[PDB]
Parts: structure tokens; C-alpha cells; sequence
């Protein structure tokens, strides 16, 4: 139903920089959220930063001030800038699309991972 | 991965329900629809299962409403402030009617410390600069001025409505907020096919006084919604070909178009009450291109 | 291939009044006679009993009406919900969505006039234990507050809103004349160490301190669900698990018999403790001997 | 979901009688109508007997007073008595089940034609 795409990992050293993208593709663009996960080694999925079709920005404690999300509508594309990186940073960041349909029981969409 | 099969519910007119008020659904109409806005908040939903609006699943929670309730002194008026965060990125609580008109129906009330039960004629004007569904509360006209307690768990169940014709308007959307803009609305529908029309479901509301309009035009059938809910198949198409179809016979009647966006549309000119076999379905066949001409039905 | 719809308790419906579901109950049931004719359906979409598919169409009646001079009361001659007539040769118990118990049903008695669009509403409610109540032979009465208002000749809706009852009586459908036909059999747990799983409603109440509870066998959609399927039961017990879709860990298990019934493995009146997005899932068809782990 | 096994076929010479059989298995049994329809070469499939576990009888207007049905309910079994027939009663019989399923709206259930001559 929906297909999500994702771009833009890496690996850096500390005070490197890095610009995750994530591109949505619905039948018909919704009224969803769309956000930026990770998961770390042996360690379960945390929050890293997530938006809305209206604009409501909620960041996790650890990345608040340095990682930044910001979203386009039109494309449905979310971006994730994260900067001042440091060695507690290295996961792997998942890309999620949260809309008004029965797999929102379940988590929603999820992209590959980087 | 691999594609879901689309399917529509076996069910004949006169089995579903009508998506924006709690009654079943009666007849099948088409007329044109530019001279009104078409921007229903109920019966929303995409062919994949997503909801739209202020639609949600249950049939029996439409036009319902729950909670407490506070007497408005020297009326037999009362407020109910509704049981909900303003927060959620949509137009109204969900099951809010979504057309202007006075809805008339039961208000009952029970009183948790010893099981106490009460019943009154209740009445909403959607209308009203008094109802702020958005903002949690609405208001009820009654029969009654101390009946009513204080924060007791208080529900109301409608019934119907109440110049000739000139109420309910079932085109115009309440103002949620009040009088002082509407948000996170369900997109209006007009065919974009030049001699199709809309075709509508349509019901016709019970009456409680005086000359109502009691027609109740929804885009999509409750059961239908529920079914593209639950199935949550991909629309390989933009527009999916079904045919209303005898069961007994085989023979196909007519066929219409099936949008992905959540609305029907036929091959027609003109105001027209269809004539279907009570036995009848939509059956779906295939998913048609943008550039597909339906075959007109008389 | 089998399945239940993916909706928490909830989001469904009631099968025996159109009212949301509210909870999940279990308890025994050998002091009363569990035989309700709504919300009956086998596993593989047949229905039982009065039941049919729309939910709101269930306790309601459709037809005209004759006034009962010198009274404030009604005697409606019922139609179908199509708007043609009741067929007592039907081999079922009652109309379609007829009431299946004891008590006094309060709601509204709508009227329309067809040439001027003259429209009127009254209070009225219907006695299921009266003598009056025979819904097998096409006639209903209905208590009201008027003796001028409704019209002969003219199509007119009763819309029920709660009740003033005995939840697990059947009414005499025919009157106190004869016995009532064709009914679905009666349910109860053949396995030892097992009750019934009710899904259970709190009626609306518009006067008195009546008893509001209102257990289902099957909720409407469930009803619904096999109707549309038509997946035909592979074994005698289809085992369903409830399961919160959050952390994917099992609540408990229980035992969906084809003919249409849901037991679990307690000892005693329990009401659920359920997390609110739970949901039941199926899982494979097992035999009727099949012991289920404790319900907590 | 539903299963049903007809027998009695064969060849009479006019003025003849034969007698069908139609077993029915159900996983649960149902209120239902039984019944016996045909279908003559080149000729559209007609009605000729239908009983409900009630015990109500339908014939067609052809065969009334030659044909006899009847019904267990305990064996779940309809049977078709076909006294005196005729040269046009050549045809192949069907045996058709209707319950209330979503299956009855496309005409019930249906068992393996049987030929009579």
C-alpha cells in the first residue's frame, strides 16, 4: 500500500555531519507522520525525531539541538540533518510513515535502514 | 512484493448502511453536482483502507454522542462536553455529522451511585454558534430543566430531523470551531470525466416534524468501508471497473467507476433514480485506465 | 482459508442491539438457558436463527398503523426491511432482527405523509412479553403518547434506544398461543473445566433500574466477517488467540466452535482485564478435546 | 462448504417410473430447501420439485400427480418418485440445496447431473 525509500547514511567521526532522506510513495498522499527511528548493537529501537502533515516536530532527548527534522509535503519527503556527530550515534536509522489505516495497529511502514 | 487482490462486499443495496447516518441504505441516485459542494466528512475512505474525514468503523457510532452534561439555567437546554484531544490531525471527533441541520433524538443519562435511569427528548443544531465539536462541547435542546444530573455519564442516540425542504441542508459542513475555519478536511469530489456524474447511495432520513429533506446522499457505503479497511489491497489503477450484476441471470446491468480516492461514478445526464433488481451486487473485474469510456446506462 | 476481523473489542458491535461492545465476560451458565436467536452464525457464513447483517436494523420495525381508540396505544402490521411484507411461511422464528428477550423496549415511532412530506415523531415502546407481541404472525403494539398523530396508510419506523428484562428469556413470538419454531439450539460448554466468553454491553436505560447487561455470542462483524467468507470449518474448534499487537505477546486462547460460540478456561464470574488495542487472531482448527492453557 | 451425492439414473420406456436419491453433508445441518431440478438438450434448466425441512412441497405444473417428493430429516436425504413418464422427461436431473448462506443468492448448492432416458 505504501512503499518508503530511503537515502543518505554513512559513517562519519566525531564533529562530522550527515543528512538522512526518506521519499513516501502512497496511491493518494495522506495525513500521516513521518519520522527518523534507530537501533543500536543489542540495544531495541529508540526514538530519533518525527513530523507531521501540519508541522509538530517531536525530538528524543539525546539528539535535541543537534539533529533537525524538517518535512515536504508535496513529496512526501522527511529529512533528517544531523550534525555535531558523535561515537553514541552510530545505529541503524529506520524511516517511518504513520497514517489513519489498520497497519497503524502494527508500526506503520518501515524503509530498509542505514 | 505481490499484489492483494481488490474485492467489494456480496451485499445487495438494501443490505448496507448509509455511511453518515445510522439508518440502511434504500436506493441508488445520480444527478449533476456542480451547482453544490460535494465534501462529505463521513463515508470517506480510499480503496486501500485508509480513512479519511471524520469517518471511523463503527455504523452504530455515527451521529452519537457521549458524556457529561451541564444545564444552561432558565432553558431546557444543555452542554455536553465530549469524551477527546484537539491535537489529533483531523476535522471533528470522529463520527461528527457532517452536514447542517437539526438532528432530533434521545438523551439518556445514568447515575452511577445506584443504577438510576433517565430518557428525554433531545435535539442538536449542527448549525448552531453553540456547537464546537472541535473545541468539546455541543448543545442539546430538551424537554426538561432539573432532570438531567450533574457529570453523570449521559449518551445521545439519534433519530432523524426536524419553507418546505429548506432543512437539513446535507451539502453544507458545520463550522467545528464555531463561527469565528474547518482543517484536516476530506477533499470535495467532482467527476472529472466529461458526461459522468456521481453516483450516490442514498437513504432517505426519518422525519419528526414539520417538511424535512430527508434525502442522505453518501459516496461509499459503510460496509464498504469497513471491507477496504480490513482488506488493505493496493489500487494498481487509478479508477477500478465494477458491474452491477444479477446473481441468478449473470447479466450485467450497468457499470461504473470505482476511484481510488473513495467515490463512484456512471454515464449519465440528468436526475435519475436507478431501477435495480433487489437481488443485485457490485462485483469488481478489473483496474481501467484514466482514458477509459464507460458504456452510458439508460 | 479461516480468519476474524483485526478489531478490538471496542470497535465492534453488539448482535443483539445496536450498541458498541464493551467489555468480555465469562461465568457459568447452567442456571439459565443460553438460546439467543440474534447474533447466531456458523463458522463457514450461515445464518441462524433471527439474524441478519445490518447492524442497525436490529431491533427495529418497520410498517403501518392502526390506532387503538380510546388509548393512547398502536397496533403496527410489520413489513420486511426491504418494504415488502412479513412472510410467516418463512422457516424462521421471527422477522429478521426481531428482539430475542424479555422487557420493555423504549425508542421513537417515526411517520411520514407521502403526498405533502408531512413528518412526525412520538415516544413510544414495545412489550416483549405481552400478550400483544406477535412479531411470527406480522403484529406488533406500541405504547405511546399520542391518540391523533399517526396516520393510517403511512410507512412508519420504530428506532429503539433502550429498554425500562429478563436478557436470556425468548419471547413467545406467536403470542401465548403457540410455541416458537425453528429456533438456533442452545449453547453451553461441553469441555470440563470451561465457560462461555460472552462479549458484553451495557444497554441504555431511559427510566426505572432495570438490568442493562447484554451478552453476545458473536459480534456483528464476526457476524458479518463469515457470511462473507464462507470458509467452511475444517475441524470442530477453531483456535483463536487474543493478542496485543504492541509487544505481540498472547493474552490468553480460546475455542470457537463452528456452529457459532466462543469458550475459555476459567472457574468462575470474571470480567477481562484486556489491553485496549488486543484483538483475536486465528491460528489453526483443533479438535473439541483440546485442553486450553488458564485464562488470567 | 456444502456436498451433495445424487443416485438413480438410468432408461425407462414411456409409462415407466424411477426413483432419485440426493444425499446431503453439511458440517452443520441447516434449515434448508431440497429440491430437483432438469435440463433437457438445448433446453433451459426448469424446476420440477423442491421440499423445506418443514415439510412445504413445489411442483411444476408438468409433473403435478406423477411425481412425488420427500424428505428426512434425520438422514439429511430427499428423494424424487417420478411415476408414468413421459418422453419428455428426458433430461438431466440436478439435485440443488438452498440455505441461508451468501451462496443461495447464486442459486444454492448443486450435485452431479443425472441422466434420465
Amino acid at each position: 500500500q505504501v512503499k518508503l525509500q530511503q537515502s543518505g547514511g554513512g559513517l562519519v567521526q566525531p564533529g562530522g555531519s550527515l543528512r538522512l532522506s526518506c521519499a513516501a510513495s502512497e496511491s493518494t498522499i495522506s495525513i500521516n507522520t513521518l519520522g527518523w527511528y534507530r537501533q543500536a548493537p543489542g540495544n531495541q529501537r529508540e526514538l530519533v525525531a518525527t513530523i507531521t502533515t501540519g508541522g509538530t516536530t517531536n525530538y528524543a532527548d539525546s539528539v535535541k539541538g543537534r539533529f533537525t527534522i524538517s518535512r515536504d509535503n508535496a513529496k512526501n519527503t522527511v529529512y533528517l540533518q544531523m550534525n555535531n556527530l558523535e561515537p553514541g550515534d552510530t545505529a541503524v536509522y529506520y524511516c517511518n510513515l504513520k497514517r489513519r489505516d489498520l497497519q497503524s495497529r502494527f508500526g506503520g511502514y518501515w524503509g530498509q535502514g542505514t | 512484493s505481490r499484489t492483494k487482490p481488490f474485492s467489494v462486499p456480496v451485499l445487495t443495496v438494501e443490505e448496507m448502511t448509509n455511511s453518515r447516518f445510522p439508518i440502511p441504505l434504500e436506493k441508488l441516485f445520480t444527478g449533476p453536482s456542480s451547482a453544490f459542494v460535494v465534501q462529505p466528512q463521513n463515508g470517506r475512505c480510499t480503496t486501500d483502507g485508509v480513512l479519511l474525514g471524520t469517518t471511523q468503523l463503527s455504523p452504530v457510532n455515527i451521529c452519537t454522542f457521549r458524556g457529561d452534561v451541564t444545564h444552561i439555567t432558565g432553558s431546557r437546554n444543555y452542554t455536553m462536553n465530549l469524551a477527546y484531544d484537539p491535537t489529533e490531525e483531523i476535522p471533528a471527533p470522529l463520527g461528527t455529522p457532517d452536514f447542517v441541520g437539526k438532528i432530533q433524538g434521545v438523551l439518556t443519562q445514568t447515575t452511577r451511585t445506584d443504577g438510576s435511569t433517565r430518557g428525554h427528548k433531545a435535539t442538536v443544531y449542527t448549525g448552531s454558534a453553540d456547537f464546537a465539536p472541535k473545541l468539546g462541547r455541543v448543545q442539546f435542546e430538551t424537554d426538561t430543566d432539573r432532570d438531567f444530573e450533574a457529570n453523570q455519564n449521559t449518551k445521545f442516540t439519534p433519530v432523524g430531523v426536524i419553507t418546505h425542504r429548506n432543512e437539513p441542508q446535507q451539502w453544507v459542513l458545520p463550522s467545528y470551531s464555531g463561527r469565528n475555519h474547518n482543517v484536516h478536511l476530506a477533499p470535495a469530489v467532482a467527476p472529472t470525466f466529461p458526461g459522468e456524474q456521481l453516483l450516490f447511495f442514498r437513504s432517505t432520513m426519518p422525519g419528526c416534524s414539520g417538511y424535512p429533506n430527508m434525502d442522505l446522499d453518501c459516496l461509499l457505503p459503510q460496509e464498504w468501508v469497513q471491507y477496504f479497511y480490513q482488506e488493505a489491497a493496493p489500487a494498481q489503477s487509478d479508477v477500478a471497473l465494477l458491474r452491477f450484476v444479477n446473481p441468478d441471470t449473470g447479466r450485467v446491468l450497468f457499470e461504473c467507476k470505482l476511484h481510488k480516492s473513495g467515490y463512484v461514478t456512471v454515464a449519465h445526464t440528468g436526475q435519475h433514480d436507478l431501477v435495480i433488481p433487489p437481488n443485485g451486487y457490485f462485483r469488481f473485474d478489473s483496474w481501467v485506465n484514466q482514458f477509459y469510456t464507460l458504456a452510458p446506462m439508460g
